[PDB]
């Protein structure tokens, strides 16, 4: 049924964002034979894991989980446990470790904590994977918010003059609520998903971590910047439209000398 | 009254002033007060603690230098006050500021408690006839001949970007940000100093300002001028020493599109414009990017035109047409359209006489400004 | 009357709103640089992380 | 700076050290017979004991009020006559460019280190200063070591003896290789 699948997204774009997933389930459980494109293609929040092997939390991706079983980055272990052996590659595994590092310091200097998880998988062409970071808002503190962004890159590795082609995909969701005594409760709930290509020389003093850390941070910057101003600007804009605190009285006054101005600018010509 | 209103231009850079109707401005003086830091000994010595434009320029040595206005907002009153009674004084226009009404041409987004405190000035200090207060962008389209456009008015002390319709400025679509001209030459000594050449007097700073003014470019390829060696370009002192420029001509002027050099959360000016535009309504959007509108002192870099359309190109939509236009005369735009809107007849309406001023209060200008 | 002052308060409220999580709560989940006030320069980064841990043990 | 700005005190006061040999008496001087008054005008309209310092020569000279009016220049360089802000406003003004969350904490963590800090009640006048130039409310904890002067050294054979040490220098072929970059790179 593909326009039931239609309908089902079209949907999801309009119900509110924290009910997603009680949401999906109920058109999953109607429509249950588009199940694996529902699941795949509808956003969802990021589930959170804790590996007991190096005592660490991880974020939960499609990359890392065979069958059932998801694999920990920085155990390098599936959980349930498997004998698959998946791995790619030794050099990976060093790759990928070293990468989360890179980012664990990240998320420090500028969200402050929450967890980051690096998933590298190689290709024939050059390695790809998925950058997720999750910050969630302090119970205790009146402000409440859940940050969650995932960064796919695909790099394709050229033969000579070491100048990888860099295709990152970043989707951010993001909830804010403040509960202000003279505003009551207000909910400001959000959603942007944005693509870019670049082609960075890849060394060791440049190396692919480097290149891939600068795209990242920059893709956060942009949609940081466009919905507090672009998105949350608009927002303002239809509240102040619906009601005024200014009698449309006294606008009119205002509205009859501009107008009187205007006639008499395109009168002298 | 018959008399011509006056046109004040209160520049954090450069004040012009003049009367409406007046092709040019008259009287254009650096906005700065200029106090002497050695002690006087002998008799027959310049008399005054106080020198204003080219008494200043002239005598600069001996000054201290204290600007009142950062940003477009009046830090210091008593100076500014200090000023406008020079501006009136018999070595500026040399009138009675009782008998000519006012046109001011303020910043937008600007605090209401300076509009209100400027008023008192002009009202119970000056008891001018009447003031009105007007957004610098509206009049510089004005100036230009055109009534739609997106006007980018990069100054000394404040940078903004204000896309008009039909002569409507819309209140939503303003972009505003702290970082102008005046920082790229703090940012310019900063880095002269790493090269080995100090300038800690307020005096050496306005050396500085003439250096970045004589000799300074915006690279199109910012990458590639910072790592390639760049040529030591010489540059000439007052006194006759040499200081080799070199690299710094091209890395200073860069703060305008990267402002965490300096180390400021704020957007790039390349930004600022198409966001601004961005805003605005779909079917304005396409008439805003073919109308663009360049103004202020800072835009005035060698090569800027060049490497801010390449910037707009790549943040703008696909497929959208990118015509920035630049009037020769950037730094007069904001006077021009003052002297054009203070000529009209409809600005007898629009002004809050003095007496309007005592029975409202500061109320009058809030009703009566646009 | 009540409802006039009751609305713009309201109203009022919001917009006040706007103007506070973009220097708060906006801000707090995501800062626009870290405390440095510096982007973050991923080639010290690789290596420091390294000297740091030790040097402030 | 200081030992200069003294001199000029005692040619005024009549004892001349013109050679380069002498300036090193004076610099000596300096460093034995120099205190920094909590109240400078108070010290100023004082009539000083006139404390006799002994040359190597054996003469003797009498200091007097040359003593605590040099050192002041680092509160006032206006003395001199360049147009810079004080030491104890370098320090609050730098905490103050520095981001809200961490201002608290720097006002907390204070390091005094050089060795014009050893001057006799550097930390009375200090604090005294920066209570004035500082914010209303805050707590100011100024840590001084007894070992200022060594604090640099102490710390390089600290982080000299750190693993880490092996990666962070730069190596003689390393050098020949890249050249300046080298230097460049692994610093910056
Ligand atoms: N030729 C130039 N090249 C580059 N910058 C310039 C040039 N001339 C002036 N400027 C800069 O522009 C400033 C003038 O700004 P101005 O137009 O007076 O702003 P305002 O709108 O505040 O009056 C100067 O202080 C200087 O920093």
């Amino acid at each position: 049924s593909d326009q039931q699948l239609d309908c089902a997204l079209d949907l999801m774009r309009r119900l509110p964002p924290q009910q997603i997933e009680k949401n999906l389930s109920d058109l999953i459980d109607l429509v249950p034979s588009l199940c694996e494109d529902l699941l795949s293609s509808v956003d969802q929040p990021l589930k959170i894991a804790r590996d007991k092997v190096v005592g660490k939390d991880y974020l939960l991706c499609d990359y890392n989980r065979d069958g059932d079983s998801y694999r920990s980055p920085w155990s390098n272990k599936y959980d349930p446990p498997l004998e698959d052996g998946a791995m790619p590659s030794a050099r990976l595994r060093k790759l990928e470790v070293e990468a989360n590092n890179a980012f664990d310091q990240y998320r420090d200097l500028y969200f402050e904590g929450g967890v980051s998880s690096v998933y590298l998988w190689d290709l024939d062409h050059g390695f790809a994977g998925v950058i997720l970071i999750k910050k969630a808002g302090d119970g205790s503190k009146k402000i409440k918010g859940c940050w969650d962004s995932i960064h796919v890159v695909e790099v394709q590795e050229k033969s000579s003059g070491r100048t990888a082609h860099y295709k990152l995909t970043s989707t951010v969701m993001l909830w804010l609520q403040t509960n202000k005594s003279g505003s009551g409760t207000m909910n400001l709930g959000g959603s942007l998903t944005r693509q870019m290509e670049k082609d960075e020389t890849v060394s060791d003093c440049s190396p692919h971590i480097a290149n891939i850390g600068r795209l990242v941070e920059d893709m956060e910057n942009k949609i940081r910047s466009t919905l507090n101003e672009i998105y949350f600007g608009k927002t303002k804009d239809i509240v102040n439209g619906l009601r005024s605190v200014q009698t449309f009285a006294d606008k009119s006054k205002q509205e009859a000398l501009k107008n009187d101005l205007v006639e008499a600018l395109k009168r002298k010509q | 009254i018959a008399n011509q209103p006056v046109v004040i231009d209160n520049g954090s850079g450069v004040i012009k002033a003049g009367f409406a109707g007046d092709q040019i401005p008259k009287y254009c003086f650096p906005n700065y007060v200029g106090r002497p830091k050695h002690v006087r000994v002998m008799a027959g010595a310049l008399e005054g603690d106080i020198f204003i434009g080219p008494k200043a320029e002239e005598h600069r040595g001996l000054l201290s230098i204290r600007y009142p206005m950062e940003h477009g907002i009046v830090k210091d009153w008593n100076d500014m006050e200090r000023i406008w009674q020079y501006v009136y004084s018999k070595d500026q226009l040399q009138t009675f500021s009782e008998e000519h009404p006012v046109l001011l041409t303020e910043a937008p987004l600007n605090p209401r408690k300076n509009r209100e405190r400027a008023a008192e000035v002009f009202f119970e200090t000056f008891n001018v006839p009447a003031l009105f207060i007007s957004m610098q962008a509206v009049l510089s389209l004005y100036a230009t001949g055109r009534t739609t456009g997106v006007v980018l008015d990069s100054g000394d002390g404040v940078t903004h970007a204000v896309p008009i319709y039909e002569g409507f400025a819309m209140p939503h679509s303003i972009m505003r940000i702290d970082i102008a001209g005046r920082d790229v030459s703090r940012f310019l000594r900063l880095y002269l100093r790493k090269e080995g050449y100090d300038f800690h007097s307020s005096s050496e700073f306005e050396i500085v300002k003439a250096i970045k003014e004589r000799a300074c470019y915006l690279s199109i390829n910012p990458q590639k001028d910072e790592t390639l060696e760049t040529e030591k370009a010489q540059y000439y002192l007052p006194d006759g020493s040499t200081i080799e420029i070199g690299p710094s001509r091209f890395r200073a002027p860069e703060l305008l599109f990267r402002p965490d050099l300096i180390g400021e959360e704020s957007e790039g000016i390349h930004e600022v414009l198409v966001f601004a535009i961005q805003k605005s309504d779909m079917d304005l959007r396409r008439t805003l990017f073919s109308n663009i509108v360049l103004s202020g002192g800072s835009t005035l870099f060698k090569g800027f035109g060049d490497r801010l359309l390449s910037e707009v190109k790549k943040l703008a939509p696909k497929d959208v047409k990118i015509r920035i236009s630049a009037p020769q005369e950037r730094l007069y735009s904001t006077w021009i359209g003052g002297s054009i809107l203070a000529s009209l007849d409809t600005f007898k309406k629009m002004w809050v006489s003095k007496k309007e001023y005592e029975e409202d209060g500061a109320r009058s200008i809030h009703r009566k400004t646009f | 009357k009540i409802i006039e002052n009751a609305e713009n308060e309201y109203q009022t409220a919001i917009s006040e709103n706007y103007q506070t999580m973009s220097d708060t709560t906006f801000k707090a989940l995501r800062r626009q640089l870290p405390v440095t006030r510096t982007k973050i320069d991923w080639n010290k980064i690789l290596s420091y992380k390294i000297g740091k841990e030790m040097q402030n043990a």
